């Protein structure tokens, strides 16, 4: 994970198996979709500067 | 390309000056600036000579 | 399922049936909410929901309802996949003429009623009114002024009506009927001269029979309702930055919707008659640009300045079905990494980076982890391989054990470009490729990204092991020469091991076994100069051969031990210098006599042996390596002095040519010859033993990287540079690259070399175009029948120039079944039977005695109905075994013809081959004689002597001399079309084959004759129908029609006869039966119209058809599966016949 | 001379054919006024139009629309808002009350004339005089009333429909009677003077042998069917012999008005061509802009009177500018931005340009919200509104290869990995449910749906097993807490992520 991007959206398509799994584990369906920037496959490693 | 943009601006000023009178007119009120900077933006944005 | 795709005219009723809602507003989505509009280019209730089972307005987004439609939005809940299949229609207020039929090479709309496109285009644009129902006011008068419309209408105000525009042309098409027009044109085509009118009458009758037979109405080219592409095809996805990325077709459809709405508002508003017709013209232009956009004024988008692409522009360029969509699919499960030499790997094993094997074998790794029990679930497995845990690497090496991966080099010119390798999880991030196999790939290791692919299926994973393996691709498909021959390093090592010198330590020291040589070499008693005797088994006669003490060398014994034990091979092959040509003949003889397993194992051993003996040899290039000839300064001075003796008095061109050809062009090989002679001499040291051979001379003689021209350019005179027009430089250029070139000579060198460098980048484009034409003309040439019932075959004669043979007859005839039994000259002894395979032994027996051309069965003489036969193509060029049914013979031949490209060359090499394959008339069209004996004079004052009939410009014959057929008046460059019109088809085939062979020999790339034979056969798939009755088609036609038409006419009686016509490779798709095969690479606006109005249905018989359609190819493993499907269908029919 | 260009073709017709009407605008306006006068005179006559306009006006004034739907308010006081509305209303009511008797007398006279024409007897004992006297009063009342065009449009539509039906019937009769030696132009002359007697085809056989053959076995049934259709249409609307000339003259007036409008449009289209040059490259082609402004130009002639400054130049240019700005704001952004939002964004960009010209550097988006006296949050959403969707076929590199359409990802295409977890989540759930009770596993599956996609609620899944109560919820909670141990929920602990 490089920069956690939290993007609000609508309710995803409620699938029965996923809903059953969520009810079993007690968690709630996250209304936000994962969009955090990640480093592509490479040997980058260290970070020099992070400008905002 | 700036000559082309200036020709476009001159056409715009000729089309706009017929409506707004020159007597008691706000200075540089009819001269536009969009096509002036738009030409250089296109020259440095997506021109084949300024590609990389 | 599905099969036999057929195209035709899109009926307005059928177009409305295809669509799901008429769009009446040019609005895609809302500016506030990104949702489809009610009626627009992007609709929910018209094209389906935008989300998977999520209806609009959040009413049925629970997926519980699948066929329920919304109430307020009216959109039926369905997955997003239906949004890509649901079509749409725009019921235009006025008709519109199709751009493909109105504006094109053949005016398909103009062919109706026999009206030229110049006036049909005027009557459509509302410029010149057309008259209908005449009754003064001639039919199709094409009047524009209102005088005859209103002033001439003062005859009672009755029976006066005429229309104009798209509606007028549609009514005109409706008035003309197909049956009556075809019947009228039939009598107009027969019983008359038909000199000039026949050219149009034939096309009109063809179009009428296509419309009548296919069932399409004539008034369907003009369409009142235009179908809209689904919204998923032209997307409007929100790009990163809030800027939507709308497809090109979206703007065109928006413009068409705007024009339609404007026309509807004008008609309902009762606008002026000049504005409504002008509105109809604008709508027609918009619909034209929306389909093709090329025949019109190239309407550009309002935002960008690039020419907007359309439904036709997509299919034309690479970005549609040509390259981007169907043929060149961006296949996943692939990988591109820079390649490195893999000499530690076997020939059937390519290095695969660990960082790439995980991303390539992710599903296979998941399957191995699930079956092994290491990972409980797929999500846990993905979480395991995503972090690259240490326990998954052991599973990666286990999954990649016998799973071959396709190694795809960037440029491919033949079937060996895609070779499957058993991957090895090597370190680093580069594909460790085998050194012997990269030569076949055309991939050096100076930077060459070899795209790696992974077959997913159990058959594809097994198909890559039986056919796509590197061990099975030893012999290149171009000819019977192994492509796994060592290119640079192994050949140099073998040459260093095989070079024998009389002076060296251990002279004639007999050794016991092979290991004795190495044991003595490690002790410093015997050198590696190959001058010591030892024991070795040659295995020449039948059965095992005794270990005879040969007088051979130690260096040639290290390579001799690697040779498999088999008769006809042994140390007798290694006795030569073992150059690149000799080593290729050795890998060819080991494969020609022994099996492929022993051949591949010998190639693997010799690569390791050559590598181990090349590094230990010290072949480094040095200053003294390239030895400048000491007898060079004197010869240069004498040449430059001879260039001045005749220059004193001076014609200037003659003196220049004497000073550039005989002065510098001549004696530049003399200096190069002297350099080669001084370099070949083995210098003997003071101790009686030669010091060493020059490394550059070793590389030049062994054939690894040297050559006479390169040697002269490096150390010789460097020759004379070229010019922009092609002339040779006249100034003296006396300096080699070992010496310092001044500014002028190096500038001339870079002026002459940049031309060849551009040819490597410009002529290669012509090579790619020729290869594309060949594979798409030879795609149908697929071996299907093993042995056909034909006996006649093409005659193969060993080509010879001057007094020597250019190619051996035993090599040209090798791998081809004979038609008739060849008879040895002198004595009437059958050296070869009639209909048996020509093995290497048979070829050697034939070449043992001087013989003329032998009757050889080729693909040209194939009497098979579909595809090519097996007893005619001969032997597959992959291995020594005969060709098997299912191989893409045409594709293999096209690749073999395209491989010599990028190094060929006007008429030099590549352009001449392109001209001969396309069958165009050369600049000097030759006219064949066809007359026997005396020849008379032509007509009186007709500008030329066309032809003289005696039944019983520049000219090269007399008026009373006895002329024989065959000698044609020309200064060169004959015409194949005339060759077929006058001479036989086999003669044209032989001419084309000899021309292509001469071109490839002048360039240096030997190509097998059968690879040109299949292309010539595919070029002869059309035959001009000269049938006087039962068929009015005189132009070219596919052979299947005479196979069927000529058989049907016999069941009704007039005898039918048709002479074969030869068309270029580009013109093969013009008259081919399949349209997908022709609409793939050819122009998509003419073949589709040639197939749409004709109702041509694609039976999926060819290879390119199934590739675009996605079904299994009818060639290869797909061919065998198709044969199995056919036999299973026959068995099912037989079973059904059992139970009535 | 094939131009192969719509713009050039449009220009050629306008130039080489149409001539600029110089000082003829007022003449075209007077011609349009004369056409409207002719149409009104043809409308206010003895037919269904006068009865429909009188009957419709009877309900208006008291309980129906008295003004703005029958008579134009401006036309009333034009020769003479709250005072003018009530003044014209009382006058219209008095006119209707005074003309009701005249309209009733005219309807009675029309019915008597229709009866006399259908029976055969000619009503000449002052019947025609009384009918004309009753019709003249209604015509004078309707002409001076200065009615609107709302009901006039419906009256003209009904008249055109009746005329089309009559023309079709006459054409059918002519085609049926002109087999041997009859024509089409004589049918009208025969029916104008032989329509009262029912045996028109039988009493018109004076001369000509073809007439007898056409009347006997040729068109004897066609003529009867046409007469029956005419008699049925007379009662439905206006009668015969009186509405024909009325609809003919009203159609002639409408045709003259349309011809004058078309002439004025063609004699001014050059104007639209000249005005469509400044809006070029604004989301619409040049010829598209011209043919769109033609809509506004035609809408301008519909409202073009002899007011001050009779020059139609200014009015035409204003209407073409309004039509181009009304259409450029819709079919230019590819998303159909509203007209008011287009004008708001134009005001915003003009303010930004004036600020760059006078104040200096580019102002912040939050400053533009207060610079125009609008909400701060509204200006933040005005900008960033997908101003111009980039073409998906644009080039991406130095050449025209690998356009942007080939590089756009897919946020809806289900990746094969995400489908793998779907299939395994279908397998990993069937295995965990195999350990529960059979009926309990069935009710739990019905609660969500493994095979059946109809996700039932608690009560719905309750009725399928037992009494729908909290027992189903209790067993569901027990099952949910059942597969939460490390043994059952082992392969799912790494499944939820
Ligand atoms: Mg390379
Ligand atoms: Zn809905
Ligand atoms: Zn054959």
């Amino acid at each position: 994970i490089l920069v956690g991007k939290v993007t609000p959206k609508g309710e995803s398509p409620m699938t029965p198996e996923e809903k059953l799994l969520r009810a079993i584990f007690g968690e709630k369906a996250s209304d936000v979709r994962d969009t955090s920037l990640r480093l592509p496959p490479g040997v980058a490693g260290t970070i020099v500067d992070v400008r905002v | 390309q700036y000559r082309v943009g200036l020709l476009r601006m001159e056409r715009a000023i000729k089309e706009r000056m017929s409506s707004v009178d020159i007597d008691t007119v706000m200075p540089h009120d009819l001269i536009n600036a969009k096509p002036a900077a738009a030409a250089v933006r296109e020259f440095f944005g997506s021109s084949q000579l300024s590609q990389f | 399922t599905f099969d036999q795709i057929r195209i035709s005219l899109a009926s307005p009723e059928k177009i409305r049936s295809w669509s799901f809602g008429e769009i009446k507003k040019p609005e895609t989505i809302n500016y506030r909410t990104f949702k489809p509009e009610r009626d627009g280019l992007f609709c929910a209730r018209i094209f389906g929901p935008t989300k998977d089972y999520e209806c609009l307005c959040g009413k049925y987004k629970r997926m519980k309802y699948k066929g329920i439609i919304c109430e307020k939005c009216g959109v039926e809940v369905t997955l997003a996949r239906v949004r890509r299949e649901r079509m749409g229609h725009i019921e235009l207020a006025s008709p519109v003429a199709h751009i493909w039929f109105l504006k094109s090479l053949p005016s398909r709309i103009a062919m109706m009623l026999d009206m030229p496109l110049k006036d049909i285009e005027r009557v459509l644009y509302f410029e010149y009114y057309i008259v209908t129902e005449p009754g003064p006011l001639k039919q199709h008068q094409l009047l524009s002024e209102d005088d005859y419309m209103r002033a001439q209408e003062e005859y009672g105000d009755d029976s006066f009506t005429a229309e104009i525009g798209a509606e007028a042309i549609q009514n005109l098409l409706k008035a003309i009927d197909l049956e009556k027009e075809a019947e009228r044109l039939r009598e107009e085509l027969s019983g008359t001269v038909s000199d000039m009118k026949q050219k149009k009458f034939s096309k009109r009758l063809k179009i009428l029979e296509a419309f009548q037979e296919s069932g399409n109405r004539p008034e369907w080219m003009v369409l009142t309702v235009v179908p809209v592409i689904p919204p998923e095809l032209r997307p409007l996805v929100p790009l990163d930055g809030g800027r939507f990325a709308t497809s090109d077709l979206n703007d065109l459809y928006r413009r068409v919707i705007n024009r339609n709405n404007r026309l509807k508002r004008l008609i309902e508003l009762r606008a002026p008659d000049i504005i409504i017709r002008n509105e109809k013209r604008m709508l027609q232009e918009s619909v034209d640009a929306l389909f093709d956009n090329g025949r019109r004024g190239r309407v550009i988008t309002g935002a960008n300045k690039r020419p907007l692409k359309s439904l036709a522009d997509m299919l034309k360029g690479k970005q549609g079905r040509f390259r981007q969509n169907l043929l060149g699919k961006r296949v996943d499960y692939s990988g591109r990494s820079v390649i490195v030499v893999g000499p530690e790997l076997k020939l059937h094993e390519c290095g695969l980076p660990k960082k790439m094997a995980l991303e390539l074998f992710k599903p296979f790794i998941y399957a191995r982890l699930d079956a092994k029990g290491l990972s409980g679930t797929v999500k846990q497995s993905k979480r395991m391989v995503e972090r690259e845990q240490p326990q998954v690497w052991d599973i990666l090496e286990e999954v990649i054990r016998e799973h071959p991966v396709l190694l795809n080099r960037a440029p491919t010119l033949h079937r060996l470009g895609i070779q499957a390798f058993e991957p090895k999880l090597i370190e680093g991030k580069a594909i460790q490729l085998h050194p012997l196999v990269c030569a076949a790939f055309n991939a050096d290791f100076d930077g060459d990204q070899m795209a790696v692919h992974v077959p997913l299926s159990l058959e594809a994973q097994l198909e890559a092991r039986v056919l796509m393996m590197s061990t099975n691709n030893i012999l290149s498909p171009a000819n019977g020469r192994p492509i796994i021959v060592p290119s640079q390093d192994i050949v140099l090592g073998l040459y260093y091991l095989s070079v024998a010198r009389d002076g060296e330590p251990g002279e004639g020291k007999i050794f016991a076994d092979l290991g004795e040589i190495e044991a003595a070499m490690d002790a410093g008693v015997v050198s590696l100069h190959a001058k010591i005797k030892a024991r070795h088994t040659e295995m020449t006669p039948e059965g095992v051969l005794l270990r005879k003490v040969i007088d051979t060398t130690p260096g040639r014994m290290k390579i001799a031990a690697l040779l498999p034990h088999h008769p006809q091979i042994g140390h007798r092959l290694i006795e030569k210098a073992l150059t690149k040509k000799e080593i290729g003949n050795l890998i060819d003889i080991v494969y020609r006599h022994c099996g492929q397993k022993a051949t591949v194992i010998f190639a693997d051993k010799v690569m390791g042996l050559g590598f181990k003996e090349a590094a230990k040899a010290g072949i480094s290039f040095g200053k003294d390596d390239i030895i400048i000839p000491v007898r060079k300064t004197a010869i240069v001075e004498e040449t430059r002095k001879l260039a001045e003796e005749y220059e004193q008095q001076y014609i200037t061109k003659g003196e220049k040519y004497n000073k550039v050809v005989d002065a510098w062009a001549k004696a530049t090989d003399r200096v190069a010859d002297e350099m080669m002679a001084e370099l070949q001499m083995k210098h003997k040291d003071e101790n009686g033993r030669e010091k060493e051979i020059n490394a550059i001379y070793m590389m030049a003689h062994s054939g690894a990287r040297g050559s006479q021209a390169q040697m002269k350019q490096l150390g010789g005179m460097r020759g004379l540079m070229a010019k922009p027009s092609g002339e040779i430089i006249e100034t003296p250029i006396v300096s080699n690259f070992k010496e310092g070139l001044t500014v002028q000579e190096y500038f001339n060198s870079t002026h002459g070399a940049r031309k060849g460098l551009a040819d490597t980048a410009l002529k290669t484009a012509n090579s790619g175009y020729l290869t594309r034409r060949l594979v798409d003309v030879a795609q149908d040439c697929i071996i299907v029948e093993e042995d056909c019932g034909t006996t006649k075959g093409i005659t193969l004669r060993a080509v010879v120039e001057g007094g020597d043979v250019l190619v051996s007859l035993g090599s040209r005839v090798l791998g081809r079944f004979t038609a008739e039994d060849v008879k040895d000259p002198g004595t009437g002894e059958l050296v070869v039977p009639a209909d048996t395979y020509i093995d290497e032994n048979i070829a050697d027996a034939i070449e043992a005695a001087v013989v003329q051309s032998v009757k050889v069965r080729s693909v040209l003489t194939c009497e098979a109905k579909i595809g090519v036969c097996g007893a005619c193509y001969g032997r597959d060029l992959a291995r020594g075994t005969p060709v098997n049914i299912g191989e893409a013979v045409g594709v293999i031949a096209a690749q073999s013809i395209g491989e010599p490209g990028t190094q060929l060359t006007i008429t030099g090499g590549l352009p001449r081959v392109a001209e001969l394959f396309e069958a165009r008339r050369p600049k000097d069209c030759a006219v064949i004689a066809e007359m026997d004996g005396r020849v008379e004079f032509g007509k009186d004052y007709k500008n030329k002597r066309r032809i003289k009939i005696t039944p019983d410009k520049h000219i090269a014959v007399h008026d009373g001399d006895y002329i024989t057929k065959g000698e044609y008046i020309i200064d060169g460059n004959p015409d194949p079309h005339d060759i077929l019109r006058i001479l036989g088809v086999e003669a044209l085939a032989n001419f084309l084959v000899d021309e292509i062979q001469e071109v490839y020999r002048l360039q240096g790339v030997p190509i097998n004759d059968k690879h040109i034979e299949t292309i010539v056969r595919q070029m002869l798939q059309k035959v001009e129908i000269l049938e006087p009755g039962d068929t009015g088609l005189i132009k070219g036609d596919h052979l299947d029609k005479p196979e069927f038409d000529k058989e049907q006419e016999k069941a009704i009686a007039r005898p039918a006869v048709t002479q074969p016509v030869l068309l270029g490779i580009t013109k093969a798709s013009l008259q081919t039966k399949s349209f997908i095969s022709a609409a793939s690479f050819q122009e998509t606006t003419r073949v589709l119209t040639e197939a749409s109005v004709h109702g041509k249905t694609d039976t999926l018989e060819g290879l390119k058809e199934n590739v675009i359609v996605g079904r299994l190819i009818p060639a290869g493993t797909g061919s065998y599966l198709r044969s199995l499907q056919r036999v299973a269908a026959k068995r099912d029919e037989q079973l059904a016949q059992q139970r009535e | 001379d094939r131009t192969d260009d719509p713009v050039r073709m449009y220009l050629r017709e306008m130039g080489s054919v149409e001539l600029l009407s110089r000082e003829g605008e007022i003449a075209i306006a007077k011609r349009i006024e004369a056409g409207r006068d002719t149409m009104i005179r043809g409308l206010c006559e003895s037919a269904l139009t006068f009865e429909a306009i009188m009957v419709w006006r009877e309900e208006l004034g008291t309980g129906r629309i008295l003004l703005r739907e029958v008579i134009d308010l401006e036309g009333t006081y034009a020769a003479i808002v709250s005072a003018m509305e009530g003044e014209l209303r009382e006058g219209v009511m008095a006119i209707l009350d005074a003309i009701a008797s005249e309209f009733e007398a005219f309807r009675k006279l029309q019915d008597k004339l229709v009866g006399s024409r259908l029976k055969g007897e000619d009503l000449s004992d002052a019947d025609r005089k009384a009918y004309e006297g009753l019709s003249a009063t209604i015509i004078q009342h309707l002409k001076t009333l200065k009615l609107n065009n709302n009901r006039i449009e419906a009256l003209v539509e009904q008249l055109y429909a009746i005329n089309k039906r009559l023309i079709g019937l006459e054409g059918r009769l002519l085609r049926l009677a002109d087999s041997y030696g009859i024509s089409r132009g004589e049918f009208l002359k025969a029916y104008f003077g032989s329509e009262l007697n029912p045996t028109w085809s039988e009493q018109v056989k004076a001369m000509g042998v073809r007439w007898t053959k056409f009347v006997e076995n040729d068109s004897q049934s066609v003529t009867d069917i046409r007469s029956e259709i005419a008699a049925l249409a007379t009662e439905t609307g206006v009668p015969i012999d009186d509405y024909r000339r009325i609809v003919q003259t009203v159609q002639k007036g409408e045709r003259e008005a349309r011809q004058a409008k078309k002439e004025m449009v063609e004699a001014n289209l050059r104007l639209v061509i000249s005005i469509a040059k400044k809006y070029t490259n604004r989301g619409l082609q040049f010829l598209d802009l011209i043919q769109e402004g033609n809509i506004g130009l035609m809408k301008a002639v519909d409202k073009f009177e002899y007011r001050r400054g009779y020059k139609f130049s200014t009015y035409a240019t204003w209407w073409i500018r309004q039509a181009i700005t009304r259409s450029i704001a819709d079919q230019a952004r590819t998303i159909r931005i509203p007209v008011h939002m287009i004008e708001t964004i134009n005001k915003i960009v003009r303010t930004s340009r004036q600020m760059l010209h006078e104040i200096g550097r580019e102002p912040t988006p939050e400053e533009l919200a207060e610079k125009l006296a609008m909400p701060l949050e509204k200006v933040r959403k005005v900008l960033k509104i997908a101003k111009e969707p980039i073409s998906l076929e644009t080039p991406i590199g130095d050449e025209e290869d690998s356009h942007l359409g080939d590089f756009i990802e897919d946020k809806n295409a289900i990746l094969p990995i995400d489908a793998a977890i779907q299939s395994n989540l279908r397998e990993t759930t069937t295995r965990v449910l195999a350990s529960l009770t059979p009926r309990e596993e069935r009710v739990l599956r019905m609660r969500f749906g493994i095979g059946m996609n109809t996700d039932h609620t608690l009560e719905e899944v309750g009725q399928q097993f037992s009494v729908t109560r909290e027992r189903i919820r209790q067993i569901e909670a027990k099952a949910l807490r059942k597969l939460k141990h490390p043994s059952r929920s082992r392969k799912l602990r790494s499944f939820l992520d």
